[PDB]
RNA sequence: AGUGCAGAAGAGGAAAGUGGAAUUCCAUGUGUAGCGGUGAAAUGCGCGAGAUAUGGAGGAACACCAGUGGCGAAGGCGACUUUCUGGUCUGUAACUGACGCUGAUGUGCGAAAGCGUGGGGAUCAAACAGGAUUAGAUACCCUGGUAGUCCACGCCGUAAACGAUGAGUGCUAAGUGUUAGGGGGUGCCCCUUAGUGCUGCAGCUAACGCAUUAAGCACUCCGCCUGGGGAGUACGACCGCAAGGUUGAA
């Protein structure tokens, strides 16, 4: 549905994620498999600096 | 015993660590299971920790504690009983966070009975 | 017993007493199915009471009850996981039927000779507290006044 | 058919650890009566450990995109800053005009441990130090405790390789869950040139199960099997760093 979503973004990603920092599961989601696949890898990518975190 | 308090409270399975403590570590005072005599299958329980507080906010003196903005770390039964019971002066439990042992699964766990 | 919800199943009828509590402890300090013996004992050895002992068992005979009747028991009721007893409401059939036998296993302490004045002994040092009578309820009432339980319980 | 192939998937594989569960260590921002321990307690850190974290880099794993998804012949399998890498082929096949099937020669190679560098402790787990037991415990129980727990180099192979399924030719309802990727196409209907797991027509096997995507029926090889043990014990022949194998009448 969207278009691409890479580590440029990182809230972007806070439309599917958790209040700790990390994302919900994709079978309560349910869109495009392959689309919210690596949309949500960027935001793992974007784990790696770490903007959203892991516990307070 | 600062005119105020914080509540580092604990609750392993035993040896419940009642703590209502200030900001910094300045060790305000302290409580326990181990604190009122119970010993068998009463250490957490909900009928066993009625007054767990009181050997903390009465053994204070000077206190009287007057929030939380708790931390309710090492979570048990106890824990319950170390809150709604942490208002016998004024302790005004406030606030949370929902911090608890949450580590992931990097550690390595102790044995199982059967 | 499948059922229950059994009661008294009696209407407690009195002589010339005019009391419901007087007619209930006559059958049970009744020595050997004695009812004249007993009635005799509640006309004449309870009315001259006063004169031995010291006060009359007529009006005083609710200070010979509410001042020794208990409130805890200990009954075991598993529950949980472990194993502690759990104490019932002392209700009307389960606290004044049952809290109403001290005269009959009382009446065979007061080491005063004459076991007739022996039982007309019962009502002085037991009537208010630390007696003989209520020895035994001090070491039963006085066990979970402080101590407490499970509440969400059946019994 | 194979290389052309859009390339494209999924934990197919090789990617240092910048950062983070950063750990039982402790003066500690902070202090002492507890981090903590249990069928039954001592175990056990306090004559100046504590509680969680202020410096907290590190021994290390992606912890969260992580699903049964799917690369690959079984053992597998998780961010990547990505260092590289094939085939697989999903659509028809451009080239050549049989472009050959099970495959004992060879080679062989395949689970933690058993195995190779010294690192070898984050220190848990074996032994168990130790309590304790209903009539009955060195014990599944219990803090801690010396291989190992943190591995880039010699070669392997026993396991329920319980996958107890061996591989050529199609197959008598196809739908169905659907797979990156697609024959007609254009969050709208799909068929195998396809793939999986199937409820299961239909028909066989042996009581059972397979099923348009077959143990059934038809051409196949290394073959084993053809009532039980005992029997791998005399003995044994050849590989071999090692568990060891791998043989073999009674």
């Amino acid at each position: 549905g969207i278009t691409h979503i890479d580590y440029k973004d990182t809230e972007l990603l806070k439309r599917f994620i958790s209040e700790r920092g990390k994302i919900l599961p994709r079978r309560v989601t349910g869109t495009s498999a392959k689309y919210q696949r690596m949309l949500t890898t960027a935001i793992k990518r974007s784990r790696h600096m770490a903007l959203l975190p892991y516990v307070k | 015993n600062i005119e105020n308090g914080v509540a580092h409270i604990r609750s392993t399975f035993n040896n419940t660590i009642v703590t209502i403590t200030d900001e910094f570590g300045n060790a305000l005072s302290w409580s326990s299971a181990g604190a009122l005599g119970f010993k068998g299958s009463k250490k957490s329980t909900p009928f066993a920790a009625q007054m767990a507080s009181e050997t903390a906010s009465k053994s204070a003196m000077e206190h009287g504690l007057k929030t939380v903005e708790v931390t309710v770390k090492g979570p048990g039964p106890g824990r319950e009983s170390a809150i709604r019971a942490l208002q016998s002066a004024g302790l005004e439990v406030t606030a949370i966070r929902d911090v608890t042992p949450v580590p992931h699964n990097g550690c390595r766990p102790p044995k199982r009975r059967r | 017993p499948r059922k229950g919800s059994v009661p008294k199943r009696d209407v407690l009828p009195d002589p010339i007493h005019n009391s419901k509590l007087v007619t209930k402890l006559i059958n049970k300090i009744m020595l050997d199915g004695k009812r004249g013996t007993a009635q005799r004992i509640l006309y004449s050895a309870f009315d001259l009471v006063e004169q031995r002992s010291g006060r009359d068992a007529l009006e005083v005979f609710e200070e010979a009850i509410n001042n020794i009747m208990p409130v805890l028991e200990v009954k075991a009721r598993r529950v949980g996981g472990s194993n502690y007893q759990v104490p019932v409401e002392v209700r009307p059939e389960r606290r004044t039927t049952l809290g109403l036998r001290w005269l009959v296993n009382y009446a065979r302490l007061r080491g005063e000779k004459t076991m007739e004045d022996r039982l007309a002994n019962e009502i002085l040092d037991a009537a208010n507290n630390t007696g003989g009578a209520v020895k035994k309820r001090e070491d039963t009432h006085k066990m979970a006044e402080a101590n407490k339980a499970f509440a969400h319980y059946r019994w």
